[PDB]
């Protein structure tokens, strides 16, 4: 039960389960490109000029229609994933809160469902601050600082 | 150079305004199409009321506007203009400066082209005062429509063409002679609030329409004011309450009658203060309640709202911007013109710039 | 114009000696490659920085 | 401010319950705004921790 | 007593004007230019194998 | 509005030192409080010195309730002689855009409505001194639209526990408090009766059947989800259905041809639901930019279209 | 309650103000060695701060 | 609490007043007694400061 | 000021029919460009979320998004104009019903989701939902008579305008599409009628016609219940509905050389407040 | 009466009783009672000599 489940996790007891810990990581890498002789025809139009005033300034939006004709019976064109640059993504241990979620039905007794929210929320690495907005976008708790 | 306005024309009946005795630059108003009136009044009234009598005021209203030369009363093109001199004259009797009303009924109902136009204004007064009774307020039916720059004129038809956004002072009349117009309006409306507030600071000042209402069995009144003040939109509901707030204590006590109290007073106190107290207290969780064996544990408790006086009830005033004057000394005259033999106590305002703007209840 | 004579271009050269000092070049630059405590800091008591 | 964690090790709070909080004993000892070791000319290496 | 204040030469740039023909790149397209090409709905490139 | 524009020229004095001159061309786009529409005003009437009352400095409560009485503008330019600002309630420019500068210790986003604020953070109340005329310019914070229902909502909630925590908020995450202060009993009487009258006056015969559809509510947040998360954890309706079982009156007099429904729900939309217009001011102004961002930053200027 | 916590009342001295607070009881519960190393153990407790 | 009466109705004093007392919250002590040293460190309890 | 919807390729024959006949139209987009693409627009566009938006979510990107109304349509780009920003320097922009009500002169217009009953480009894959240009008048009680519609569920449908007879049940879907706007309506009122009953516990108790006017007078002379932290949970989300149900008027028809009642299927030109 | 930041005394019964006996009959005091916020008025005097 997940009021029971609550328990044996604090304690330190292993239950009869398992998990696969799943996570998305995005890296920094530099490409190298190789093209062809005429990969592309490219065919550009004559400029528009436009005029239109915001806050005391007069911007001159310039504007040129273009065409992308891509003459390759076939591939033209190749991306070399050669060097691998600072992984962006640190590769931490940040649970998932479902309480962040919204869409499930709660247990009955409303003496309980505080009890839960009030020990998986209260002092979390992730979880609601304010109370869940009934149609907003519940936010995370700002760190004060990234490493 | 000419700055940007917005006319307008309709093809509108003669039978309540005129643009022939009513010069270059009054104000109008736009209605509904009349088969909506009785309907919502059936609807929306309090209980205990005669629902019946809007459609029948208005109905003798509209059965009066003719009475001869064979015409029929439903038509496809329908008169739903009210000129503001009728609208005032119409209200007439019930104003401070009585000897200035009977200044403008004095043209209203001789200056009119018809036959006996006075019984209408014994009768569209009526009808005002089956508005109220019959609970559809006007604010929530007329409906600006622009100041006049000209007319086309037809037997009991004519083409009338106004500003509905823009200055005044900025579209052509049709006579080259005398190009423009100005904004004429009788003295027995226009009331300030600078010298009977203190402001006596210059400044741009705003131009909004006033309705009153007086809610009593049977004793029902209406006025209507163009006030100029500095004042903003949202800060009028308190300088409304000062001037008005007589009506507002006639219309809280005496605007609610043949309603039922439930006899005799049968709601107590609400206990949920005193009940949240005691942990020994009866309770129901989320499965329980909406159960007969678990509902009749709880507290039972029967609200009876009958015979409040609600807020739809105690509306004393409803207003709507209308327009602004941007000069940095706003110039108001106060002359007396000549419609044909009878001289009118006129307030001429000048340079003034229409915005119009949604309606909102003082209740 | 924007690109106009820039006020420094205006002068004359100035007048060259010869002067003996090690040149290196790494990358695609000729640098001087120049030590310097002899002939500053030889037998004087202040610590070469 | 330790309703949030350790930035470096994201997943506890600190690594010392009497170092890292304020008012605390690893706080009493080291500062220059209380002044417990003004006096001495020895250099306490952690004063500028 | 006699001061100065000093405003001693000002330094400006030199934008480069990158033609796109001085470029390496420009083998990969074909660029013939339109007068007009909001005129045109969606036109077509016949291949024959 | 005008078609050459509106713009009102608020004059600067003869006597200005040079740490002063430079400390109102930082004033680039402010809020700036006309009490008319004049066209030529002085700093004299633009600083707090004219915004006391009769010697009393009022709390940022009263500061909310004169702020509707006056005229909320923003400067566009800084001459060395004169401070030209346009109003937002007669007309923008030719354009309609005017340039802000977000004092705002939150970024905003396109499209979200801007009332705005007294200077109600701890460390953020920075108001521009000019030394050489002693006058103090409080300048207020420009805030994103329900942002502005809460703060005003907190203020007026903490004013009547004076009358017998709170001030904690979280916005995109960011934890940021309010100050504490005492508040004059004065005003906050002022917001008391401006509720209760919108109280009272969305109160119909027709909530006597609302009223009977809480037992409803109270299952349907165990089956649904999206009414459990809407109730709230610290709500009064929750603990209202556990001990009050609710049942409708028996008729109506003259109940068949008037809805009772409909009736309490129009009056509920144009006296309840207006309340957050009669507390605050009116939001005039939203942010529409043109090829920015999505979001905008903390003192960086941002376009503004007018807005409802 | 009974079960988990102690029912000391304070007529006869609650937690914090007595000398052996609450982690000397659980250390007694929490320990894997025996009889003849507690003894010793317990000893090595007292050793005052 | 200062020793009230005698010894012998001692405890059904405390406990004929003191049930209300504990049932409000939990006991500090004895929740800090089944902390697993990693689950210390981190904020999951208001007891660190 | 006319901005640019361009259509990506590959129209099919009966769609450049099909966006043919959206002419003169309301569309939401949400920032002012000279350039802009059509995934940006559809009703895909907000789908954001794991539902579809119903009615509820539809009002709130309404006031977040820019309105424009789309003049002359290119079979390249959609051409249009937004209602904020373009319509100073260009006086008056033509306008097509799908209202079932006609529209006078003179009268302010809100929009509506389509709550009463929606072109798709299947070359595309997108559906495109458009706002029903009501009169404003009428949207504070259309809305209001569909709110109260699912309030009986836990007559009504009598409409009368410009001589005519409405029909709102024309019963499956739009029921069902308007839960979680019933869901807020009670709620708000339910919390505000007992936090009022709290803080003043005898405003049901007094003698209505009698006692009660004393105490209505008196109001307009110048463990333990959270109640005090609970103003906030009501106050924020009433502020909030204040916006939405306001249903602000973008648009006023002024009618010039044409008929007095414009009908469905027909134009009718259109300014902003200047 | 015009100023207003001073104590009334407790018995409201009595704070008035002044008021209606020292600002009616007037050549000074308000007509209407206070507004709570800015300036007392003074009454419109119809003739001045």
């Amino acid at each position: 039960s997940p009021v029971a489940l609550h328990h044996q996790l604090k304690t330190g007891l292993h239950p009869g389960f398992g998990f696969t810990v799943v996570r998305q990581d995005r890296f920094v890498t530099e490409n190298v490109l190789f093209s062809e002789r005429a990969s592309e025809a490219y065919f550009l139009g004559q400029l528009q000029v436009a005029r239109h005033e915001t806050g005391g300034g007069v911007n001159f939006t310039l504007t040129q229609p273009r065409g992308n004709v891509d003459l390759g019976v076939g591939y033209t064109a190749v991306v070399a994933t050669a060097t691998v640059r600072n992984p962006v993504t640190d590769m931490g241990n940040l649970p998932q809160n479902f309480y962040l979620g919204r869409g499930a039905p709660p247990l009955l007794d409303n003496a309980a469902a505080v009890y839960l929210r009030n020990a998986v929320v209260a002092g979390n690495r992730l979880g609601p601050a304010q109370p869940v907005p009934v149609f907003g976008c519940a936010q995370v708790p700002r760190r004060a600082g990234m490493d | 150079g000419s700055p940007r306005h917005h006319l307008t024309r309709q093809v509108i009946l003669t039978d309540l305004c005129q643009p022939n005795a009513d010069r270059a630059g009054t104000l109008l108003l736009a209605l509904r199409h009349p088969a909506d009136l009785p309907h919502l009044a059936h609807q929306r009234a309090p209980p205990g009321r005669q629902t019946e009598r809007l459609g029948e005021a208005w109905g003798q209203l509209m059965e009066a506007t003719a009475l001869g030369s064979g015409r029929a009363e439903s038509g496809c093109t329908r008169a739903g203009l009210v000129s503001f001199n009728f609208l005032v004259a119409a209200c007439a009797a019930s104003y401070d400066a009585r000897d200035a009303a009977d200044a403008v009924r004095a043209h209203v109902t001789a200056n009119y082209r018809g036959t006996r136009v006075g019984a209408r204004l014994d009768r569209f007064s009526e009808c005002l005062r089956a508005m109220v009774h019959t609970h559809v307020f006007p604010h929530e039916v007329m409906r600006f429509f622009g100041g006049l720059v000209s007319w086309v004129t037809q037997d009991e038809l004519a083409s009338v063409t106004a500003v509905c956004a823009g200055p005044q002072e900025a579209a052509h009349t049709g006579h080259p002679g005398r190009p423009r117009s100005a904004v004429i309006l009788p003295a027995c409306a226009f009331v300030d609030l600078d010298a009977e507030l203190g402001l006596g600071g210059p400044g741009a000042a705003f131009l909004y329409l006033v309705f009153t209402y007086r809610q009593r069995r049977d004793q029902e009144l209406c006025c209507v004011y163009v006030i100029k003040s500095q004042l903003p939109p949202r800060g009028l509901e308190p300088a409304l309450e000062r001037l008005f707030g007589r009506l507002r204590i006639t219309n809280t006590i005496h605007g609610t009658e043949d309603m039922t109290p439930p006899a005799p007073n049968r709601n107590p106190d609400f206990p949920l203060a005193g009940l949240a107290a005691n942990p020994q207290t009866p309770r129901c969780s989320a499965g329980q309640v909406t159960n007969p064996q678990f509902a009749d544990r709880l507290y039972r408790w029967q609200p009876d709202l009958r015979g409040r006086p609600t807020a739809r009830t105690c509306t004393y005033a409803a207003f709507a911007e209308l327009g602004m004057m941007p000069e940095d000394s706003p110039r108001c005259l106060h002359r007396t013109e000549r419609f044909g033999a009878v001289s009118v106590p006129v307030v001429i305002l000048e340079g003034v710039v229409w915005r119009p703007g949604e309606w909102r209840a003082c209740a | 114009d924007l690109n106009r004579q820039t006020l420094d271009e205006l002068e004359s050269a100035p007048q060259t000696t010869r002067v003996r000092a090690d040149l290196v070049s790494i990358g695609e630059k000729l640098v001087f490659l120049e030590a310097l405590e002899k002939r500053i800091y030889a037998a004087t008591n202040v610590p070469y920085p | 401010d330790h309703g949030q964690s350790d930035p470096s090790r994201a997943f506890a709070a600190t690594a010392n319950p009497w170092a890292s909080q304020r008012f605390s004993y690893g706080d009493l000892l080291y500062n220059g705004a209380y002044h417990l070791n003004g006096a001495s000319p020895v250099l306490s290496p952690c004063f500028k921790f | 007593d006699v001061e100065f204040d000093a405003l001693l030469g000002s330094y400006c740039n030199t934008l480069s004007l990158v033609r796109f023909l001085e470029l390496g790149l420009s083998v990969a397209c074909v660029c013939t230019k339109f007068p007009e090409l909001a005129y045109m709905n969606e036109g077509r490139v016949q291949f024959e194998v | 509005m005008l078609a050459d524009g509106f713009e009102t020229d608020i004059a600067i004095p003869s006597g200005i030192s040079r740490p002063d001159a430079a400390a109102l061309q930082r004033c680039e786009g402010r809020v700036v409080f006309l009490p008319t529409i004049r066209r030529q005003l002085t700093l004299a009437d633009v600083a707090h010195e004219s915004f006391v009352s009769g010697g009393v400095s009022p709390d940022t409560l009263g500061l909310l309730l004169a702020y509707r009485r006056r005229f909320p503008a923003v400067i566009t330019r800084v001459l060395p002689t004169r401070i030209v600002a346009c109003p937002l309630d007669v007309g923008l420019t030719h354009a309609g855009t005017v340039n802000l500068r977000n004092t705002s210790p939150v970024d905003l986003c396109n499209g979200d409505p801007i009332s705005l604020v007294p200077p109600v953070f701890e460390g953020q109340a920075t108001d521009v001194r000019l030394d050489s005329l002693d006058l103090t310019l409080r300048f207020p914070v420009p805030l994103p639209s329900p942002l502005a229902r809460e703060i005003v909502a907190r203020l007026v909630a903490r004013g009547i526990r004076d009358l017998n925590d709170l001030n904690v908020l979280y916005y995109n995450g960011s934890r940021l408090s309010l100050l504490a202060d005492v508040q004059q009993l004065g005003p906050v009487n002022a917001e008391l009766r401006s509720l209760v009258l919108n109280m009272v006056y969305s109160i119909t015969e027709g909530t006597t059947i609302i009223l009977t559809l809480i037992p409803r509510l109270f299952a349907l947040s165990a089956q649904d989800g999206y009414v459990n998360a809407l109730l709230q954890m610290q709500s009064v309706t929750r603990e209202a259905a556990q001990l009050i079982h609710p049942e409708a009156p028996a008729l109506m007099q003259d109940g068949e041809r008037r809805l009772p429904l409909y009736e309490a729900l129009v009056a509920w939309l144009t006296h309840a639901g207006q309340l957050g217009d009669t507390l605050a001011l009116a939001p005039v102004v939203r942010v529409c930019t043109f090829d920015g961002a999505a979001v905008v930053r903390s003192g960086d200027m941002a376009p503004v279209i007018r807005y409802p | 309650l009974s079960r988990q916590v102690p029912l000391v009342p304070p007529a006869l001295g609650a937690n914090y103000f007595s000398s052996i607070r609450q982690p000397v009881v659980q250390h007694v519960r929490e320990s894997a060695a025996g009889e003849n190393a507690l003894t010793y153990a317990l000893m090595a407790g007292y050793f005052k701060i | 609490a200062a020793p009230a009466g005698p010894a012998a109705d001692m405890q059904q004093l405390f406990l004929n007043a003191w049930g209300q007392r504990l049932a409000h919250g939990r006991v500090r002590w004895v929740a800090e007694g089944q902390m697993t040293p990693e689950q210390f460190m981190q904020p999951d309890n208001a007891n660190l400061a």
